[PDB]
């Protein structure tokens, strides 16, 4: 069990897509990395210049679209990868 | 008449030795700025062999010297019994001189004397845009063509070594047209024979000799044998300095033999001669004469030079008296001074040691800075 | 102009050989009169005559997986499309429309380009493999301006378009109005062949008109040789003659009195006989 | 349905045109990436300092002006390629 | 017609004069580009930290004086070039 500090979140990535617009399938460097992912567990909150906290805009199960960078770090739990990264990489909130 | 220049690829054992030379002189002349290099090199199969005199406050190993400058050339496979890494090099320099303390006194450098006895030539003519000969201008065109295409990829199965003829004929003094150009050269075994010699023509041969200089009567020679796949160190003994005729002007003009790689700028076997075609394409730009030649003596353990003559062919547009005069006056033929003026000591004889020390605009020797003044004072 | 004549003066210009005039004149009838006869040297005891019929090119195909028909080791596509681009491939991204419509289609495609790297040919192999798309590549033949010709001869011939990059058309927007069709392509190691495209006559007209006229302002007799082959190549036949003998000498001597009789016999069609 | 995440919001750029003031067709780099679009889904809008939150001025269906960069991140929603952007990245609005 | 958001206005810049001081006619790079120009529209105004607007200082149809440089961007609308820019880089107002 991980739990993130302040308003960091860890999400899972999908796996990358063999099939692209019909039966083309897409094999080594064809096939891109995933920008797509689930939010397993969620921060406590951002910590203000005031002091108070925040709750993150994101909840527990969502799938959530992030842009890949210094700030992503990959980090490897029960033989599986798994994504940290603050809730500014996170884009956008699918469905 | 009928004329016809040579020229070799830089895969071959004897410009692969020279470009060992020149590797190891601007190694030394960037860590040693006034260092003595006299070396020379010899490669055989699977054995490579340094030596000669380098007098030097700094130390280099030449073992990773060699493999950078071999693997350049594109030996980095057995297939034709040389590979740069398994190969073997083993050094034979005296990297000490007793003279080191005895002679390090100097009275003035704007004195020195010269170190050699002999007469050193020139040579420029516009038959050219270069300022150079046209057989070997062009044959070193066409090798160097090849090396370019064989290094961009598009063409894999060619090898480094490569040999390259082409034959000129002159009607009245002048360039009427081509004869025969030969072109040889090493290919892989997978290539059969006739697709060889058409991608060799209409990428080599046709973009890179003139097409209004080709008529009909021109004839095309490719691998006369017929297999061109044995090559490499294994098929010929590798030395240094065998070919200088080839490397100068390619026969057009009187040379004196002096070899020219692996020779630091102080000895004037060197130098002298890259002033001297300085000189001589200095003065045929204004435009005072079609073809002219410089003929400069130097005498060991004498400074000032013995003789300095110059020749036209009967071509000059002012009596040979001004010629000289003007020379005498405006280029400084001193040992050092030529030196100096010509600002050689720079880590810069790596790329002259393949395709020709002349006739390339980049090259300190080759530039036209002084054409206007001399027009001015001879017009 | 009878084949009787024909084979007459073959025999007397070969030193009154008749097997090299009789295979001349059948050489000829076969072939046509726009058409390219050629000798080379050959490694049996006798001569032997081999035609081509239609065009075909030394080019093969890049993977050995492409090959439906191991009994052959060459692979056969009926009623394919052609592709044809003058740019390298390095990336699969360029067509993905062009495949994804041919697959919604079933029948194959053949891609003629001057070069494929090994990152399409992955995605190729593994959808031909899987049973998606039927395709087959193969290099542009030729080199230089004389590719781009030939690429336009087959494009012509083939009743497509060219796709070319410096002309400002991009292979990202192609569609079926930009491929060709033929009956059957055959694909072997070394040679591919287009059977029976599907192309404009009036075309076909113009640009055998246009090379042979192009002919004429040529200089050197080289160049004549590779656009008559040309020609022939885009209408008409191609045969070679490989005359065979058990040493180079007695090669020499008869591949000298093939080629006499070879020109004798077209100056004889040309002009008449006396 | 994809919503972002405080001042982000989703665009579609125009097609790039070819016809310029007449009947000349523009290739190449004659015609470069259009600079206009039409907004999609708007953010619920920034997150002030003290922690109050700010609406955006961008209504849905209003058509913007911004410049392309670093900033501007492109991700394919239904296979269509959508621009996903800060607010502060756009320039003015049309009409 | 366009309005610009926040604290950005539009200005486009007026010809540059060839006779200088006198008949000498300036022709090729002399004649610099013209760093003067006139606003079109004014936006809404800075949005403070505590979210309040500050109205703009420039008013429309007025005559400002800025510096060209990266933050300046042109749109080219009703073909004829105008600058978007924001007010920090307005240097002065004529009379």
């Amino acid at each position: 069990n991980i739990r993130p500090l302040h308003d960091r979140v860890i999400v899972k990535r999908k796996e990358v897509e063999t099939k692209s617009a019909g039966g083309i399938v897409l094999t080594g460097s064809a096939a891109a990395k995933s920008t797509r992912g689930e939010v397993l567990a969620v921060g406590n909150g951002r910590i203000l210049e005031n002091g108070e906290v925040k709750p993150l805009d994101v909840k527990v199960g969502d799938i959530v679209i992030f842009n890949d960078g210094y700030g992503v770090k990959s980090e490897k739990i029960d033989n599986e990868e798994v994504l940290i990264m603050s809730e500014s990489d996170i884009l956008a909130i699918v469905e | 008449h009928l004329f016809t220049s040579e020229s070799v690829s830089e895969g071959h054992p004897d410009k692969i030795a020279d470009q060992i030379s020149d590797a190891v002189l601007d190694a030394i002349l960037e860590q040693d700025p006034k260092a003595r290099v006299a070396c020379e090199t010899y490669v055989k199969t699977g054995m490579v062999l340094v030596g000669g005199e380098i007098t030097t406050s700094a130390w280099v190993d030449i073992e990773e010297i060699t493999r950078n400058t071999v693997r350049e050339i594109g030996y980095v496979h057995s297939d034709m019994g040389f590979d740069a890494n398994s190969c073997a090099v083993l050094s034979a320099i005296g990297k000490q001189s007793p003279d080191i303390n005895q002679g390090v006194d100097r009275a003035d450098p704007l004195e020195q004397g010269a170190g050699d006895q002999g007469l050193m030539f020139g040579y420029a003519t516009n038959e050219t845009d270069v300022l150079m000969p046209a057989p070997i201008t062009y044959a070193h065109r066409l090798v160097q063509r090849q090396a370019e295409v064989r290094k961009n990829g598009t063409l894999p199965w060619l090898r480094p070594d490569a040999k390259s003829q082409v034959t000129f004929q002159y009607d009245d003094g002048k360039i009427v047209g081509i004869d025969a150009v030969v072109l040889s050269t090493q290919h892989s075994e997978e290539i059969d024979q006739k697709s060889l010699q058409e991608a060799v023509m209409e990428e080599i041969i046709k973009p890179i000799l003139p097409a209004e200089w080709l008529t009909s009567a021109t004839k095309f020679f490719i691998n006369p044998t017929g297999r061109f796949v044995i090559g490499g160190p294994m098929g010929d003994c590798g030395l240094t300095g065998r070919k200088i005729i080839v490397d100068t002007y390619g026969g057009m003009a009187r040379h004196g033999g002096g070899a020219f790689s692996g020779k630091d700028p102080s000895k004037v076997d060197r130098s002298a001669a890259y002033a001297a075609r300085y000189v001589a394409k200095n003065i045929v730009a204004a435009g005072l004469a079609d073809r002219c030649e410089i003929q400069v003596s130097y005498a060991i353990g004498v400074a000032e030079p013995t003789s300095i003559m110059v020749e036209t062919f009967g071509t000059e547009k002012v009596p040979s008296e001004q010629l000289t005069l003007l020379v005498r006056e405006f280029f400084d033929l001193r040992p050092y001074g030529l030196i100096q003026m010509l600002d050689l000591l720079h880590p810069i004889y790596k790329e002259t040691a393949a395709y020709g020390h002349f006739g390339r605009e980049h090259f300190p020797w080759e530039k036209t800075d002084k054409a206007q003044l001399l027009r001015d004072a001879a017009g | 102009s009878d084949s009787k004549a024909i084979a007459q003066v073959g025999t007397i210009s070969a030193n009154s050989d008749e097997t090299v005039g009789k295979l001349i004149a059948e050489a000829m009838d076969k072939v046509g009169k726009e058409g390219v006869i050629t000798v080379e040297d050959g490694t049996g005891l006798q001569d032997e005559l081999d035609v081509v019929e239609g065009m075909q090119f030394d080019r093969g195909y890049l993977s050995p997986y492409f090959i439906n028909k191991p009994e052959t080791g060459a692979v056969e596509l009926e009623s394919p499309f052609i592709l044809l681009a003058d740019k390298k491939i390095s990336n699969i991204r360029e067509m993905l429309p062009v495949l994804e419509a041919v697959a919604k289609a079933g029948k194959p495609l053949l891609i003629i380009a001057e070069d494929v790297e090994g990152e399409a040919l992955a995605t190729l192999v593994v959808n031909t493999m899987r049973g998606i798309v039927k395709v087959a590549a193969v290099k542009a033949p030729g080199f230089g301006d004389r590719r781009k010709a030939m690429l336009q001869d087959i494009a012509t011939l083939t009743g497509g378009t060219v796709i070319s990059e410096e002309i400002g058309m991009e292979l990202e927007k192609a569609t079926l109005e930009d491929l060709g069709q033929a009956k059957r392509v055959v694909i072997n190691k070394d040679t591919t062949t287009i059977i029976d495209g599907v192309g404009e006559e009036a075309a076909i007209q113009g640009r055998v008109a246009q090379i042979r006229q192009q002919i004429e302002e040529a200089t050197s007799d080289y160049d004549r040789e590779k656009l008559q082959e040309r020609v022939a190549k885009l209408a008409g036949g191609v045969a070679v003659i490989k005359v065979g003998a058990a040493t180079e000498v007695e090669m020499k001597e008869k591949k000298a009195r093939v080629e006499d009789a070879l020109h004798a016999t077209r100056a004889a069609v040309e002009e008449g006989v006396v």
